[PDB]
């Protein structure tokens, strides 16, 4: 079958709250790839990443999937 | 007193290909040979020390080899601000002496 | 980051003393390594003139050794060249530079001044 | 400290052994052993676990004996003093993949896979952490994160950069009891086994 | 006790020895409970003026027992030889390197070599076995000084007008808290045996790697914080030791004319400032050396010392005078 | 007396090797790091040493990885100064391994060592 | 141990030569394969069997 965690994650990525969170992560990811294609990136000592926005996404998903996943497992 | 002979003297090349300058000294220096880069604007920079060691900021396309009395300075591509006068000094004994100079022009 | 800024007379008359000051910011003269003067002739032959160390020890090219005196002022963080009784010989652009010394790799001049062009001319300027 | 350097807080899963009155699930322990044998044991030793402790927990006396005898251990020298080997017995400890530390680093880009005998107690988060680590490899790192060559990203590991790749994939194991071997199921099982 | 065998020999107690995990978990959790109860015993003494004359000797012997108990638990912690053991032994033996001229000599003598090694762990086990018996002899000296003046009481005044025998009344009253103590210790030992320890000490000690997650045992955290607040090596270790010795000063800086805080409004308030300041010191100890925390720890350190040296003498003087002018009519 | 093969260490990487029970730190330093090390003023250092006082060859930083406060092993590529951080009481070292902040009074000690071509011999 | 001979019956140099005539197990190389080593003064006099 399909993995039960992957299932519940996909399900929750597509709630209102999950969509808002992937939006903010996506808006970050866009901002970053633009910065990489503008000269002097390998010499900036100020490179932005999107770990924070990623962590907010993952945290929301964890909070929703964790109480439910094991009722689907044996 | 040692003296270095920078050959070729002021030879030119194209818009992105390799080139090999050299420095020969009268006496035997160890590997104590530095390479400097004087820009057209009079701005002078360090490029190589101990005839292989890159200084901070100087790009990967610069080499530097040799030993004893024969030395080298090789480039990958000349894109585009490699146009300058290149020198070379020894420092195994006082006084330090430089080469004759080697201008790099673009046709 | 270290900065070397040069100032002084860009025109002296023969038989006089040439005086150049090299101002260092971002690092003390007394802290570290070797502080050098060199000159570039129009015939494109670089000549090493001399240094003063962080201790205050002098070391000059024997070619010019009897004329020049390289001094420093710790308070203002600058060292000086003084080339005495100049000729049209001494027409060059002068550079001050720091050299490091590691016991394996030896010396290497890593921080350079802007370059001050001096002309030994009989003309009149405006001081 | 930054969230990346701390690592992502592992959430609380509903383990069946959580709670004052709750035993381990011994079927999950049995399965977890298989996942250990078929996946993890290729890089991870289990030095502190003797074969005999499996008996009556996850396997029968007979099953464990067969499993131990599949391995050779050093025996006492013969009458003449030459070395000789021996099939394993129940008194023996589960053998590891590597002969020494240097050989283990060579096979893993210079990294050392820890022994797993205590790993559940030797980490904050316990079962929650181990499980979350194993099921928490993203297909791609978050934007801007420059991963060292040979490293992998995992948000639950402190600093994000871990030297173990994802190794659990769906149906890479054929569970002897029929259970669908999804990655989260296999993670749930080894982790239960490693807690034991 | 061999450095090669110590960690595995404790795993052997955990796995192979019948009821071995019970013995180990009783010992480890009991050490923690020993400190919880000692802090309460000390805090009781602080509140009720038990350190006062004629019980100064009683108090001073108590401070010695406390130092010995702290040293004993450190020696035991090293015997596990987990990661926290090795670096605990390293950091704490190095405390003595701060001693002028002959400090590094003391340390190499304590180690028995170039670093914390087999000599070190074998002698720390031998010493861990010894010091509990010296603590037992000091407890007898503690009870001897207790016996000549008897216990104080919550009113802070004489007990001579109404005594009742220890037997029956306080034997059975002791029994009530003995069982409550055992109940709670049992809940940890059986249901939550590792909650008061550190996960890194389930990793064998490694001389080449200090974990980023290193944290002292919880009962040592307030003192750790005090040391960490001083950005100087020597003064860091001096100030930390002084944080223990300053307990000796209280009979002299308590200027009050009545024993204990029961009828003292300002003293009660500042006592609880002290207690919660002490808890903060411990919460700072558990934190990273980072912006808000470094300053908070330095201020809490000041408050800790200021309590004994400044607050108590000033406040007890004020309360003396307040008691007087509130009743005298001239 | 430990032999370390320097030809085996990549460009910007730390290697830790045992010598007399102590950890020996070896970094193959980048050109940018070498400049960072030798461009620091003594006035900013509680234990004033030039990078050249501390290394024989600017490419190879070789030191005892023993924090000079209370003996913990500093963590590589961490801290506020581009070098090592000591987790025990928060000492920061720079890319020459000098003490820049925290209770440690001294720079990371340099052991005796000589080179033999592709390998250094510590001891 | 070889070192105890020094200053008793032999010189530092003599004992070093004697110890180096014997091979002892060394630490495994970078790849984990076993390897041997000449003896040093810290070693114990080896037996025939
Ligand atoms: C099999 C499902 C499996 C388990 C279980 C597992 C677990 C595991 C843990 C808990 C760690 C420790 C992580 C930590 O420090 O918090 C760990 C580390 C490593 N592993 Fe692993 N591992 C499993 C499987 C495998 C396999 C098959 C390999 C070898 C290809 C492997 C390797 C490693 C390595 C290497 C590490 C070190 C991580 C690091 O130091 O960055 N594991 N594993
Ligand atoms: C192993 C440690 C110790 C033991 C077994 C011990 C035991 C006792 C006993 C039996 C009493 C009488 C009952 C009581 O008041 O609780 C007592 C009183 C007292 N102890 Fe301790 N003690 C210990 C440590 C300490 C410490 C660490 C201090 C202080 C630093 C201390 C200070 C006192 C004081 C001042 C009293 C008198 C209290 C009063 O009557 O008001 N003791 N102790
Ligand atoms: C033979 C006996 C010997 C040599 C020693 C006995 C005497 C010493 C003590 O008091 C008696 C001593 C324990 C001290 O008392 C001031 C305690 C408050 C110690 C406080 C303490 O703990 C730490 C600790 O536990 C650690 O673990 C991982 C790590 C630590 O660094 C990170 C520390 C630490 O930095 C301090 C100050
Ligand atoms: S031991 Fe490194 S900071 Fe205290």
């Amino acid at each position: 079958v399909t993995d039960q965690l992957e299932d519940l994650r996909e399900h929750f990525k597509n709630t209102e709250e999950g969509k808002a969170l992937v939006h903010h992560y996506e808006e970050c990811a866009e901002r970053v790839k633009i910065q990489q294609q503008q000269p002097g990136y390998a010499d900036l000592e100020h490179k932005e990443d999107c770990v924070e926005e990623f962590f907010h996404l993952q945290h929301y998903l964890d909070t929703a999937t964790a109480p439910r996943l094991f009722d689907k497992l044996k | 007193d040692i003296e270095l002979t920078q050959t070729p003297v002021s030879l030119a090349a194209s818009l992105g290909d390799r080139v090999t300058i050299s420095c020969r000294a009268s006496q035997d220096i160890n590997n104590f040979l530095n390479w400097y880069q004087q820009k057209p604007d009079g701005t002078i920079k360090l490029l190589i020390y101990y005839t292989s060691r890159l200084h901070a900021g100087v790009p990967s396309r610069f080499s530097g080899s040799g030993s004893g009395t024969d030395y080298s300075l090789t480039i990958s591509n000349l894109e585009p601000e490699d146009i300058a006068t290149y020198f070379c000094q020894h420092h195994i004994k006082f006084p330090w002496t430089f080469g004759a100079g080697t201008k790099l022009e673009i046709k | 980051e270290v900065k070397l800024q040069e100032s002084g007379a860009g025109l002296v008359q023969p038989s006089q003393s040439l005086s150049l000051t090299c101002s260092v910011t971002g690092y003390s003269i007394t802290s570290g390594y070797y502080w050098n003067w060199i000159r570039l002739f129009p015939g494109n032959k670089l000549e090493w003139v001399g240094y003063i160390s962080n201790v205050g020890d002098n070391n000059y090219n024997p070619s010019l050794k009897d004329r020049l005196s390289i001094t420093r002022d710790t308070s203002k963080n600058q060292f000086f060249l003084k080339l005495n009784s100049v000729t049209t010989e001494d027409t060059a652009t002068y550079y001050c530079a720091r050299s490091e010394y590691y016991s394996v790799t030896g010396y290497a001049m890593d921080y350079w001044g802007q370059g001050t062009t001096v002309t030994v001319s009989s003309a009149w300027r405006h001081p | 400290m930054t969230a990346a350097e701390h690592g992502l807080h592992a959430p609380a899963y509903a383990w069946s052994h959580n709670g004052p009155f709750e035993t381990f699930d011994h079927a999950s322990i049995r399965r977890g052993y298989q996942v250990y044998r078929e996946v993890c044991a290729a890089c991870h030793s289990l030095d502190r676990v003797a074969w005999r402790t499996l008996v009556g927990v996850s396997h029968t006396n007979e099953e464990v004996r067969n499993m131990a005898e599949e391995f050779e251990y050093d025996d006492e020298p013969d009458e003449q003093g030459n070395p000789k080997k021996r099939p394993g017995k129940l008194s023996d400890y589960i053998p590891g993949p590597y002969p020494n530390e240097q050989a283990a680093r060579a096979a893993n880009q210079g990294a050392l896979p820890p022994d797993l005998s205590l790993i559940v107690k030797a980490r904050h988060g316990g079962c929650d952490y181990i499980f979350s680590l194993l099921t928490g490899y993203p297909d791609e790192p978050p934007a801007g994160v420059a991963l060292p060559p040979g490293s992998n990203y995992n948000p639950y590991f402190p600093g994000g950069s871990i030297a173990m790749a994802r190794v659990l994939f769906d149906d890479m194991v054929e569970y002897e009891d029929g259970t669908p071997a999804t990655t989260s199921q296999m993670a749930k099982d080894v982790t239960t086994f490693l807690n034991w | 006790s061999n450095i090669e065998l110590a960690f595995s020999s404790v795993e052997h107690i955990m796995r192979d020895v019948h009821n071995g995990y019970i013995l180990r978990y009783l010992h480890a959790n009991g050490a923690s409970f020993f400190f919880m109860v000692m802090f309460m015993h000390m805090a009781k003494g602080l509140y009720y003026g038990s350190y006062r004359s004629p019980r100064v000797t009683l108090w001073n012997v108590g401070v010695i027992i406390f130092t010995l108990t702290i040293a004993t638990a450190f020696l035991g912690y090293c015997c596990v030889y987990g990661q926290m053991s090795h670096w605990g032994a390293t950091v704490i033996t190095n405390l003595f390197s701060a001693i002028p001229f002959v400090g590094n000599d003391i340390v190499s003598w304590l180690w028995g070599g170039f670093s914390v090694s087999n000599p070190t762990i074998q002698r720390f086990f031998a010493l861990h076995y010894l010091v509990p018996f010296i603590i037992a002899a000091m407890v007898i000296m503690h009870l001897m000084a207790l016996h000549i003046h008897g216990s104080s009481n919550p009113l802070g005044i004489t007990g001579n007008l109404d005594r009742i025998p220890m037997h029956s009344y306080f034997i059975f009253k002791d029994l009530v808290t003995v069982f409550l103590f055992m109940l709670i210790l049992a809940l940890f030992v059986f249901y939550s045996p590792n909650t008061l320890g550190h996960p890194d000490n389930y990793i064998p000690g490694n001389p080449l790697v200090t974990p980023a997650s290193i944290v002292p045992e919880w009962y040592l955290l307030p003192f750790y914080a005090i040391l960490r607040s001083i950005p100087d090596k020597l003064l860091g270790v001096i100030t930390m030791f002084a944080a223990i010795l300053v307990l000796l000063v209280l009979p002299f800086t308590d200027r009050s004319v009545v024993r204990g805080n029961t009828f003292k409004v300002l003293s009660k308030f500042f006592f609880f400032i002290f207690v919660f300041n002490f808890v903060l010191l411990g919460q700072i100890g558990a934190c990273h050396v980072e912006v808000p925390y470094v300053l908070m720890g330095q201020i809490a350190t000041f408050i800790y010392f200021a309590y004994f040296l400044i607050i108590v003498p000033v406040i007890s003087t004020i309360e003396n005078v307040l008691f007087y002018i509130g009743r005298v009519n001239k | 007396k430990v032999e370390v093969n320097l030809a085996a260490i990549p460009l910007g990487k730390n290697v830790v090797v045992k010598w007399q029970g102590k950890p020996v730190f070896i970094r193959h330093r980048t050109p940018h790091e070498i400049q960072e090390a030798n461009s620091v003023d003594m006035s900013a250092l509680k234990d004033p040493q030039t990078d050249a006082d501390r290394v024989k060859d600017p490419q190879w930083l070789i030191m005892l990885g023993i924090c000079t406060h209370l003996g913990c092993v500093p963590i590589g590529e961490a801290g506020d100064f581009g070098g090592w951080f000591c987790p025990c009481h928060g000492s920061h070292y720079d890319i020459s391994g000098r003490i820049r902040k925290g209770p440690a009074p001294l720079n990371l000690e340099i052991p005796a060592y000589e080179f033999d071509g592709d390998k250094v011999i510590v001891g």
